[PDB]
């Protein structure tokens, strides 16, 4: 007869590649027994054993365990992690083949697309929740970051971090990262969750495998939006910015001969500038225009 | 608000 | 190849006409027609000094308050755009059905415009107020602080309601999940038209406060009367039993409430009461509902 | 198209059969208890045992307006299931049931119940998982998991698919905190095949009659390629003066056969033992120090909770 | 349970 | 993961 409305197809395509991640730590105050400190999920990306998860899932782990839905359990090597995207890459050494998440480089995330969140909430076991893409390009709950979140109302709980957000074809849309739970009038928020889009996720992963960390250019300032531009609100004391003489209240209009149109696109711009470069930034103090040379440094670590 | 780059 | 299941079409049709309303965040609003009229809740634009609305295309307008209604929690704003406006699609032939897929569109927690998906959970709901003419549709599409005044649309983008309130705290302090209320679009459009021409919602009223009670026949019993009210002047006192209002048996409090509201103020009508099992027909002159 | 996407067909098929359950007590306090599902035209209704366990007098309200006093046919604490009976005239709506439908993870489902006494509410989600032990490891409910919003008062209500077919009886919502936060979209329903099976036992007997051996056991598997292995249920604990203890079953015995059937799965063996008529004398083969022993066990009735 | 109208 | 039966 007729068939029930179902997203089972997407589950069967994508869910085998979403793993349970366990962060175990040594009980140093006892006798170094390994105890769970936190848990989450991960996504197997290719057949070489590379897995994307969140950094906060695996931070300071003495043992990272990766458990597949088909029963296989692995000790994982931390390939690297990036604190500003809250992404981290794990490697497992599986010789018999792996389930990999479906990826469509051509698919554009559209607001209103049906998405399925696949994770291990509260260690209940793999769980599928359904919603839509609620928004794109969100900064989440802290106002400064390069996370460029997809927003979704598929139910995300503790344990979903690092798992897959997937459309109805099984295609990876994002890595579920964070759920909203603070409020002004003390209400508890509902159906507001964020996931790093897969395009940026794969980009961070390839950098993590290549270099072991995410190398970014960095000037050493703190700016703000709107004579449109960026205003220096503070400068790090040994920032390249500082050594180059940029000061506070200075209106930045150009950075490496690209208009300082918005802090987010300028923040992306400087990050890809290889450290050690010398770029011009056009500045303004008291309506008088200056062009100063800044020697790009690498963004400090965490 | 304040962005560090 | 094959295509992802999606409600992006409804988002494209309906999202551009949903606006973030500020005071310089308050809530959301819905551009209703090409003339710059915008529906929102009353409680979102209450407390506000001078109102501005922000469109998804980037434009910002100051809004003039045309009028508001407390009993429905609706308000109508007005903007003066020279470049033409996007408006919500409205299908008068559409009857909202329980189980219809709906999308909530608003600005929760000033994160920007957010689209959440659910279904119509129920119709004709009073909400959280045990006495209400708000006639809510109920939905489980996630509503949050900041969605108020926003739009609830079906899979075709057609307006189904104006999102107004969620249920956030019940028994003990249990946090309910997926219980939100939107005002049906047929009701919201009528209140908008009434507000646009009259500046208020003119409603006639009688000025009684009642309860619902050989045989005995269903009636309303007075507990209180407005001092200079249309009822007190007609001479009905507390504890009278109301049988008819303009030759309509007063059995359902919500139904006589609806009837009396539609009676234009200044109308002389019969009201059959009762004292000590004695039937008396009385004359009452309906007056206008006093605002709050 | 000219018709918006909707699950109103499933609502119209299934919602009339989902009732609001109340207690009438003490002036007169009509206290909402949960929901229930009319299962056949005789007026037998399924709800959770925890919905009615406190009721002085069970009142059942239908969506069409009819109100009935309900009789408690029986309840079962191990599955948190209860069967009510009403005596109606002029016909009753019944919930659609496809005994052949297999619930699949990802199936769209609707939750139908009476949350916070707002009146019957329809919420939508998907089947999140199957075989879930739940929040209390009773391990006898075999929960379906869903993210269709379940609130206080949904208990005993219906979870249906897009065709209105009954998937399960909504029972529990997750509300345990790890760090002071509130979970979202995690609820559990008893699968309908278990609901149906327990209902028939509750109608025919005063309650569920379960055979019992008095063992705490778990499944095993070897340890890497699989060689040398042995399959079965390993005995973890033996309840004293229970049938297993009296028969000589010892801890770390590996049950490999129960009542002339190989013990392959814990749940299959658990269910089979429940179906054994109490007082029966059955063989139980175990492996002890890599030698098979056949123990003669006298099945008892499951102890009362 | 008082209704105002 | 102990089943009591
Ligand atoms: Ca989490
Ligand atoms: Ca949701
Ligand atoms: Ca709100
Ligand atoms: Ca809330
Ligand atoms: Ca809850
Ligand atoms: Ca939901
Ligand atoms: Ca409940
Ligand atoms: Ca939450």
């Amino acid at each position: 007869g007729p068939t029930p409305a179902s997203y089972n197809l997407a589950v069967r395509r994508a869910a085998p590649a979403v793993v349970n991640v366990y962060n175990r730590g040594l009980n140093t105050n006892s006798h170094n027994q390994l105890e769970i400190r936190t848990l989450g999920s991960g996504v197997i990306m290719d057949q070489r054993g590379y897995i994307i998860t969140n950094k906060h899932v695996i931070n300071d782990a003495d043992q990272i365990i990766v458990a597949l839905q088909d029963g296989r359990v692995f000790e994982a090597l931390l390939v690297g992690s990036d604190s500003l995207t809250d992404l981290a890459v794990l490697k497992i050494n599986a010789t018999g083949g792996l389930p990999t998440i479906p990826i469509n480089a051509r698919r554009v995330p559209h607001i209103g697309d049906v998405v399925l969140a696949i994770g291990n909430p509260y260690n209940l076991g793999q769980t599928i929740t359904q919603g839509i893409i609620s928004a794109t390009g969100r900064i989440g709950l802290n106002p400064t970051g390069r996370q460029n979140f997809l927003q979704t109302d598929a139910s995300i709980n503790h344990g979903n971090s690092g798992g897959a957000l997937v459309n109805s074809l099984g295609e990876l849309m994002g890595i579920n990262t964070l759920s909203f739970d603070k409020s002004n009038d003390g209400e508890t928020p509902e159906g507001i969750g964020f996931a790093i889009p897969f395009q940026l996720a794969t980009k961070i992963m390839d950098k993590l495998i290549r270099d072991g960390r995410v190398i970014r250019g960095y000037i050493g300032i703190g700016g703000r939006e709107i004579l449109q531009g960026i205003v220096v609100n503070e400068v790090s004391p040994d920032g390249p910015a500082a050594n180059a003489g940029i000061q506070v209240n200075d209106l930045i209009i150009s950075v490496d001969n690209k208009p300082a149109i918005s802090a987010l696109e300028t923040m992306d711009q400087v990050a890809e500038i290889r450290p050690g470069s010398v770029i011009p930034v056009v500045v303004m103090r008291d309506d008088k225009q200056l062009t100063l040379q800044v020697t790009i440094q690498e963004y400090p670590a965490t | 608000l304040v962005y560090q780059f």
